[PDB]
């Protein structure tokens, strides 16, 4: 069966300002099959109660999802997105970089 | 401008973990307006845009009933495709369907769609004529013969040229505040040294709607297609979208690079440079 | 508005 690994982007809803409430997003896209495991991490630990969009797909049939949580960024806190999918041997971690 | 309406459906079998999960969503352009998930506590088609709730409870019940009937047809179709592809009942499989219509600024039908995929591969699609089929293989040819005998294309053509177009026009009017508003991108250029001989210039577009946008870098007025890193347009979560384009530039050559931004919400196109 | 028609493979 032809499988496609997810693309992953980790970013904020609004431009990041330390001490200002925002949303942390992890967008996974371009993948097949649709089952996927996505976690948002704060200092390497799983953030609880993360929400996600309903499964939809692009013109090429590949799937996409948005995982998101409300957060207040600080200089000290590190955020990341951790993804597992059948195409991955181990979970892939993408760090949140304010410049990407 | 031009607009689209699409319904998307995904069924995913999970042998030994109950019946296939069915999820369907409807969109007008890049706005999600309805959803149904068979794993919800009391599955119903739920509104996701304020302009659809005004349709009333008879509208919602008719939609919910269609969703429940499509979940059942899809479960039967997943069983049929195991037969057509000589597959065991052990693996998880996926069925996807999209259909809908595109209209121009005058609301006239530009084109209709109805297409299916199995395990992420094309299965059968209604052609642009709304009268003939493209089957991907000899299994989908069995469905083509069945649909030709039952004149399914004619039924789809009637829906696509009729209700699809009319109801899209209706939603565009009822949701005109949002569906007919283009939010331009908020833009800026960032600079990041990589080494003492090169730096990255990143051109940003944020807060725009619809998702369609063109972001490019030029050097001395020449497009840098091969050398530009272009991320997929991504949702911000507040209806808007984001995108960036980056180029690696030799130190001291920054002034020669211009970022070009085209989007429906802009008074007209932008030409940006790294400012400091 | 969804299409109410039902077609099987």
């Amino acid at each position: 069966m032809i499988q496609r690994t997810p693309k992953i982007q980790v970013y904020s809803r609004h431009p990041a300002e330390n001490g200002k409430s925002n949303f942390l997003n992890c967008y996974v896209s371009g993948f097949h099959p649709s089952d996927i495991e996505v976690d948002l991490l704060k200092n390497g630990e799983r953030i609880e109660k993360v929400e996600h969009s309903d499964l939809s797909f692009s013109k090429d049939w590949s799937f996409y999802l948005l995982y998101y949580t409300e957060f207040t960024p600080t200089e000290k806190d590190e955020y990341a997105c951790r993804v597992n999918h059948v195409t991955l041997s181990q979970p892939k971690i993408v760090k949140w970089d304010r410049d990407m | 401008g031009s607009h689209s309406m699409r319904y998307f459906h995904t069924s995913v079998s999970r042998p030994g973990r109950g019946e296939p999960r069915f999820i369907t969503v409807g969109y007008v352009d890049d706005t999600l307006f309805v959803r149904f998930d068979s794993d919800a506590a009391s599955p119903r088609e739920e509104p996701r845009a304020p302009w659809i709730e005004q349709e009333g409870p008879e509208y919602a019940d008719r939609e919910t009933q269609i969703c429940k009937a499509k979940a059942q047809t899809d479960r039967e179709d997943l069983r049929t495709l195991l037969r057509y592809y000589n597959q065991s009942e052990a693996g998880s499989h996926t069925l996807q369907n999209m259909y809908g219509c595109d209209v121009g600024p005058d609301g006239r039908l530009l084109r209709g769609y109805h297409q299916d995929a199995y395990d992420g591969k094309d299965y059968i699609a209604l052609n642009e004529d709304l009268s003939s089929w493209t089957a991907a293989d000899t299994a989908a040819q069995i469905t083509q013969r069945k649909w030709e005998a039952a004149r399914v294309a004619e039924q789809l053509r009637a829906y696509l040229e009729g209700e699809c177009v009319e109801w899209l026009r209706r939603y565009l009017e009822n949701g005109k505040e949002t569906l007919q508003r283009a939010d331009p991108p908020k833009t800026h250029v960032t600079h990041h040294p990589i080494s003492d001989h090169e730096a990255t210039l990143r051109c940003w577009a944020l807060g725009f709607y619809p998702a369609e946008i063109t972001l490019t870098w030029q050097r001395d007025g020449e497009d840098q297609t091969q050398d530009t890193e272009l991320v997929e347009t991504r949702p911000a979560g507040d209806r808007t979208f984001q995108k960036w384009a980056a180029v690696v530039v030799p130190s001291g050559e920054e002034q020669r690079y211009t970022c070009h931004v085209q989007h429906e919400g802009l008074p007209k196109p932008l030409t940006l440079r790294w400012e400091p | 508005l969804r299409n109410q028609s039902v077609f099987n493979f």
